[PDB]
């Protein structure tokens, strides 16, 4: 009468003969999201693997295959990059309704296919009354997490969330997508945050305008992280982190929600501690600092720990444009602190690179007595890609966890400090910003 | 083991033995161990010489793991190809291939102060069809000055010599009115988004003709060793496959302790165990535990 | 995949366009009933539109399990390709054995039947060996390393020609 | 398929109707094969009607 | 076999039907054996008339009077008007000139 | 025995990964030395 | 099935050395 086990048996037959078509292998994605089958996985790979074997694709069993892409949560990045085959070839023949399926999971696995942005953002651009606003924030989150800049849909998509009315969902979708390219722009932000007034259909676009809030360091909105204080039952253990680290940066004092959201993780990493990767086990040391709720100890000495790991790795994997600037704001603080000549500016760099207690490594680490001074340097990538260029949130959050452990943080930003024309100036600018922070030096 | 730095390059990296020892050593630091000091030390040519060693580990088993696109239809299994050898040298720590070519050039060219010097620093890096066609544009201008051409920019004839190389380039086919603007940008953010679209338009369509052309050659290497191999009865087939694939088990097995040879002959038995599970089972494929 | 996806009961398939499995759902605005039907089974439940966002929260993540590698398995891939439009060649070959009796032995030049024999001796040289499959992963790891080490650049995995080239005209136009 | 090939090579060779016979297929080459051995006797016989 | 497809089995054996079907001699003589249908109906009745410890030779004079005079088939079809001389008949021909000529 | 795992099993076999390493823990240790032991 | 590992990096960027047709469609159609 009602047999689950049944029909996954029968759709387990029906992607498995030899000349599955396009049609059906839509219909089976599509029938395996809507009974929710993540336990078994192969039936899932066996979907997949018939997917990119189908070489006729019409407009409606592509988007039906990708739908059923993005929702089921199953990502596999060599079928869904080469769907955009089909997507690029069946783009007029797309509608506004469609087209926001294609490049919100094109955009959202992150397929670098810059022609389907340049093409999918020029539609939306030019015929853009005929595009929904629900369907509007899929494009931006599409083109944003496929790594285009595109401003040119970001400006008009400002545009239509400050005149027609946007759900809860849609600007929280809107808001991860500003998130991700950085522009902050308040004349937008803030008309995607009067959508938060009729209570939140689901958990995920309060957890994700939660990171999108802070990562723009805008604050709290009092409705979003009111939404979270009950149903933070709802999200994964790595949604939660991200939720609750999006509070600690939006300086959030609610501490009913990181009870909730702290309840979501502290029993998964006692679960598996190794299930989360180490960029989401340092934004819970960010969220268990500036809020200040408690972890248990064997969680919170751990994610610590996780902290060290991954600064490192930031560290390791720096840009060269930053080594570049580095290596100029360590110099320019020895030029501060008094050095004319260059074997006595060039001694005092290399004292600088002291060990931070959590066993990493900071770049400039100064002492007088006990009175320690960081001074970070944050070039492009952490600046706000807008006219202002104001750091974004991430830069909080490495501020206050070294100032948990004793440093008082000195952060020069490179659209500030590299448009000195000489030396000596750029050696005031960066002791006006130490001796903004610490007084004393 | 993991020496603690091989660690920090394996976080951002996805591959299988690497995503091993990674979950191997975050559950140590949760069962009460101390994370080490990272070194704060190793000049700059041993750290350059670290990051040369340390991306090479994250590079090999990477890509191990992209299929080629080998004889497909489009330019997406090419632009799969490419994206995936994108994501891979970022987590292996590398920049944009733009960026990181750049950073060769410049490194390549510190001290160079005639440009005759940087077409012969940079001629590994540049192609020998391209690096012929502006050492004729630079001998054009060499006899017009009557001196050497002077890297510096700033110079008038230096523009004698870098307006002519730009008719080069748009023959050669890349827009370099439109790379120019990228890397120097302009002031409003609308107009420097329209030129930022027009340079993704010939990136993507810079490394898609440069993955289809190493796909291209693969499809040739493979279509000229099949068809020299087809041209050999069996018997001489199956007694030269089986004399090379002894050599290189006697190439392993002499070796021992160490840890490639160890892992070497450990995948002969990996092999050896999915030749025997499919043949528990041909219609499943191998036994995988769920 | 993100960490949160925003799609689900919003926007969703409705009905499905293939005939071997059927599809209707049932668009409320709190929940959704909806029916798969494939052949001999049907189920019918109900999932809500907060019930598929909790979906895509733990992800799948599908991965090749391959013999030796996803690389190697992409090679000998191409090589069964390419032995295949060398197979489909042999299989328009001219029946040689309908000539092997002796009415066709004995009206033959001497000569002419040894080039006849040989050339039906070759046949079998030719299809034995573009039969031999399992030689075709010893074909593909021939190809892998000269191909590896080229991945393993000081520049990067996917730098090539045009985009050094298209690089170097920025280094060189611009000052210095 | 190996096991299929064994039975169907003897369904054709357990079948005695399925023997070929020189004399059968080719009547006009074996009274050439007996008249090769018959014209060898032949000129044996005509050696001794001279002799 | 197709591009990316696999050859299946029922192809493979069809396959196999035409070389078997080469096997076959384009003339042949149909010599008959006696089924077992057809022999226990002589010896049982052999039996019937008390013989039956002769009833197995009796068979096997059905079937050689049936093998003596047995019939070329072609491609099924009987060519009646066919005379052959069998390499037996041959050799004696032969073995009975070469003792004529060595008398 | 049977049915192994699946974080094992997507491990590409036969890239060099350990032939890389066996370098880099045989060059990085041997050129350490090197400068710090380094006189024209 | 297996090859020999090598440990050497590719410090030059060329045209990746495309090689020339073999003749064994038009032997084989010979």
């Amino acid at each position: 009468e009602n047999d689950v086990p049944a029909i996954l048996k029968e759709i387990d037959s029906l992607v498995s003969r030899e000349a599955v078509s396009a049609k059906e292998v839509s219909d089976a994605a599509v029938a395996l999201t809507y009974l929710q089958v993540k336990a078994n996985r192969r039936l899932w790979g066996k979907v997949l693997e018939k997917a990119g074997a189908a070489q006729d694709y019409d407009a409606a069993s592509l988007t039906n295959l990708l739908w059923a892409i993005n929702t089921g949560g199953v990502e596999h990045f060599k079928t869904v990059a080469e769907l955009a085959g089909p997507a690029v070839s069946l783009l007029p023949s797309l509608s506004p309704v469609q087209l926001s399926i294609v490049v919100e999971a094109l955009g959202g696995a992150g397929v670098k296919n810059y022609e389907l942005y340049n093409k999918a953002s020029a539609v939306v651009v030019s015929k853009i009354g005929e595009f929904k606003p629900a369907e509007i924030a899929r494009v931006l989150y599409g083109v944003a997490f496929g790594g285009v800049n595109d401003v040119a849909l970001a400006k008009a998509a400002g545009k239509v969330f400050a005149s027609t009315e946007v759900d809860s969902r849609t600007a929280a979708q809107a808001l991860y997508a500003l998130a991700k390219l950085g522009r902050a722009d308040k004349a937008t932000v803030d008309a995607l945050l009067k959508s938060f007034k009729k209570g939140t259909e689901s958990a995920s676009d309060a957890a994700a305008a939660s990171f999108a809030l802070g990562s723009l360091s805008f604050k709290a909105e009092k409705a979003i992280v009111d939404a979270l204080k009950a149903s933070a039952g709802d999200l994964a253990p790595a949604q939660a982190v991200e939720a609750a680290y999006g509070l600690a940066l939006s300086g959030a004092t609610d501490a009913e929600a990181f009870k909730a959201l702290f309840g979501v993780v502290a029993p998964a990493i006692e679960k598996a501690p190794d299930a989360l990767e180490v960029s989401s086990l340092a934004q819970l040391h960010v969220a268990s600092t500036i809020s200040g709720a408690k972890l248990p100890a064997a969680v919170g000495s751990f994610v610590a720990k996780a902290f060290g790991l991954a600064a490192d790795a930031a560290r390791l994997k720096r840009s060269s444009a930053e080594s570049a600037l580095v290596a100029d704001v360590a110099a320019a603080t020895a030029v501060a602190f008094g050095a004319q000549y260059r074997p006595e500016v060039a001694s005092a760099v290399a004292s600088y690179v002291k060990t931070a207690p959590d066993g990493s490594v900071l770049d400039i680490a100064i002492t007088k007595g006990d009175a320690k001074v960081l001074v970070q340097a944050v070039p492009s990538s952490l600046l706000t890609s807008t006219t202002p260029a104001k750091p974004l949130g991430h830069v909080a959050a490495y501020s206050k966890v070294r100032e948990a452990q004793g440093y008082a943080v000195a952060v020069v930003p490179a659209n500030e400090f590299e448009a000195l024309p000489d030396q000596k100036a750029k050696a005031q600018y960066v002791l006006a910003a130490i001796k903004k922070v610490a007084p004393s030096f | 083991a993991v020496s603690k730095k091989e660690v920090l390059y394996f976080l951002s990296s996805k591959d299988a033995e690497s995503s091993t020892a990674v979950k191997s050593y975050l559950k140590s630091l949760y069962a009460g161990a101390q994370v080490e000091a990272t070194e704060t030390d190793a000049s700059e040519l041993i750290a350059q010489l670290e990051k040369k060693y340390l991306s090479a580990q994250v590079v090999e088993p990477g890509v191990h793991n992209i299929a080629l696109p080998l004889g497909e239809s489009g330019s997406a299994p090419v632009k799969r190809y490419a994206a995936e050898l994108f994501n891979l040298g970022a987590q292996a720590g590398f920049e944009c291939p733009f960026i990181e070519v750049s950073k060769k050039f410049g490194q390549e060219t510190a001290t160079s102060e005639t440009v005759k010097d940087v077409l012969n620093k940079t001629k590994s890096y540049v192609s020998a069809d391209y690096n012929a066609a502006l050492n004729e544009v630079l001998s054009s201008v060499e006899a017009e000055i009557n001196g050497p051409v002077l890297f510096d920019g700033k110079t008038e004839g230096f523009k004698k010599f870098a307006a002519k190389a730009k008719a080069v380039a748009v023959s050669r086919g890349l827009p370099a009115d439109t790379i120019l603007a990228y890397c120097a940008g302009s002031a409003n953010e609308d107009a420097a988004d329209k030129v930022s679209k027009e340079f993704f338009t010939w990136f993507e369509s810079a490394y898609t003709a440069d993955a289809a052309a190493e796909v291209k050659a693969i499809e040739a290497e493979a279509a000229s060793i099949l068809d020299r191999h087809l041209a050999k009865p069996v018997a001489q087939i199956r007694k030269e496959q089986a004399s090379a694939y002894a050599s290189l088990l006697k190439r392993a097995e002499t070796a021992k302790g160490a840890k490639w040879a160890e892992k070497y002959l450990e995948d002969v038995k990996a092999v050896q165990w999915f030749d025997a599970s499919v043949a528990e089972a041909p219609a499943s494929g191998p036994k995988v535990a769920a | 995949l993100t960490t949160f996806t925003f799609s689900g009961l919003q926007d969703a398939p409705v009905a499905a366009l293939s005939g071997s499995i059927k599809l209707n759902v049932a668009a409320k605005a709190g929940k959704a009933e909806v029916t798969v039907a494939a052949g001999a089974a049907k189920a019918a439940t109900q999932v809500s539109a907060a019930a598929l966002r909790k979906l895509s929260g733990s992800k799948i993540s599908l991965a090749e399990v391959a013999r030796i590698s996803v690389l190697h398995s992409s090679i000998q891939n191409y090589l069964l390709s390419l032995s295949n439009e060398r197979y489909q060649l042999l299989s328009q070959w001219p029946d040689f054995t309908t000539m092997y009796g002796k009415d066709f032995y004995y009206r033959a030049h001497p000569e002419d039947l040894k080039k006849f024999y040989d050339a039906a001796d070759e046949y079998y040289k030719l299809y034995e060996t573009v039969t031999e499959f399992d030689s075709l992963s010893a074909l593909a790891s021939q190809v892998v390393p000269n191909y590896a080490a080229r991945r393993r650049s000081t520049v990067h995995p996917a730098i090539g020609s045009t985009v050094a080239d298209g690089a170097f005209t920025n280094f060189l136009l611009s000052k210095q | 398929y190996l096991a299929y090939a064994v039975t169907k090579k003897q369904e054709v060779q357990a079948d005695p109707s399925n023997i070929p016979f020189d004399e059968v297929l080719y009547p006009q080459l074996s009274e050439e094969l007996l008249e090769l051995e018959l014209s060898d006797i032949r000129e044996d016989e005509i050696a001794l009607e001279k002799a | 076999w197709k591009k990316g497809k696999t050859v299946s089995i029922e192809n493979l054996n069809t396959v196999t039907d035409k070389y078997a079907a080469a096997l076959v001699p384009k003339r042949k003589l149909a010599l008959p054996v006696l089924p077992e249908g057809v022999k226990k109906a002589v010896e049982d009745f052999a039996a019937s008339v008390g013989q039956a410890k002769n009833a197995s030779e009796v068979s096997e004079l059905l079937a050689k009077s049936l093998a003596e005079k047995a019939v070329v088939t072609e491609g099924g079809k009987v060519v009646e008007g066919f005379s052959y001389v069998s390499k037996a008949v041959a050799a004696k021909v032969i073995a009975t000139r070469r003792a004529e000529v060595h008398e | 025995a049977d049915a192994k795992a699946l974080d094992e099993l997507r491990k590409p076999k036969f890239s060099s990964k350990y032939l890389i390493q066996h370098v880099s823990q045989k060059l990085i240790p041997a050129v350490k030395e090197w400068e710090k032991s380094y006189q024209p | 099935y297996l090859a020999p590992l090598r440990s050497d990096f590719t410090e030059e960027i060329t045209a990746p050395k495309v090689a020339s047709a073999s003749n064994l469609v038009n032997e084989w159609n010979n």
